[PDB]
């Protein structure tokens, strides 16, 4: 198991670059994230939106930034992808807020 | 470990062998997958290399020009096609 | 042979050496593919037998209750992903 | 390369079973032979005819009866099947009739 330690601030803006997407045309993409009870668990498509899209959005250049990081943001994210065989990325970045329950 | 497992092994171990020496270090370039098959495969230093091409280019089923573990995988089991097929008469 | 052409003999040669002991010469039974797990997986013979039940189920695609080369390729195919993984981290 | 040697007499009618279908239910099927030119190669399906149809028909069982094997009819027959994987039968039977061209 492997994820990168990154310090936030809860109710702080932050913003950081998922890439993975090949030279090819828009393909499929899934999000994942693992966590004690996860709640920001969502599933991004290329034509479409949920819940996670209020709180987070994904920029055309495959980022990501929230309007304010709290407790529930926290724990770890991680990226994953769908092409035709199954070439998946794999990356899980531990993030933690300065105060917690 | 078994000798399946060994072999098994030693397969995915020929794969990381190559792909790590330029560009992606998990997938296989035209450069990588060429060098592993003439140096791997008992024929493959006299296959025309215009049939290398053809068969680096057909194994890239994404059309991404890069050959990743999934793709070997398919070029195992077309082996592994050839061998029962010629045990069968 | 190569180091390469001589694994995949050698894991062709294994299916054969189960295949052929009853029912259809060329298909693994739920007996023989069992005891090709017991006896060829490294961890094979510590498995419950839900277990190795449930990998048999799944396997047959066709739903035959035989398990033919291809479905066994899915297999070797499960066994390079799992070792591929844990080499990533 | 494995054939059976089978006699056979111009225009006599002949029948013969090519298994290969297992317990399930109809499932599809593939006729395929080779033959210096090649003149009775059809495709057979579970549902429809061709040509070949009225030169020779299937029985339920699975078998094969021709109203009359001629010198077109001679060469090696072969029987084939496609399942969801990949599992087919594999037999070739070398015919041939008394007088030849």
């Amino acid at each position: 198991a492997m994820a990168q330690n990154i310090t936030a601030r809860i109710g702080e803006p932050l913003v950081l670059k998922c890439k993975g997407a090949p030279k090819k045309p828009p393909q499929r993409l899934e999000w994942k994230l693992n966590t004690g009870r996860t709640e920001a668990w969502k599933v991004l498509s290329p034509q479409g939106g949920g819940p996670w899209d209020s709180v987070a959005r994904v920029l055309p250049n495959g980022s990501l930034f929230l309007p304010a990081v709290g407790i529930q943001d926290e724990g770890i994210f991680r990226c994953q992808a769908m092409n035709r065989n199954g070439k998946e990325t794999k990356s899980n970045y531990r993030v933690r807020v300065y105060q917690i329950p | 470990a078994s000798p399946l497992d060994q072999a098994i092994g030693l397969l995915v171990a020929i794969f990381h062998k190559y792909s790590g020496r330029e560009g992606d270090k998990h997938t296989l370039s035209k450069k990588e997958l060429k060098e592993l098959i003439q140096k791997e495969l008992t024929i493959g230093s006299k296959l025309q290399d215009a049939e290398i091409a053809r068969l680096m280019e057909d194994l890239d089923r994404n059309k991404d020009q890069e050959v990743n573990f999934q793709e070997y995988v398919t070029f195992l089991g077309a082996l592994a096609l050839i061998y029962n097929e010629a045990l069968k008469g």
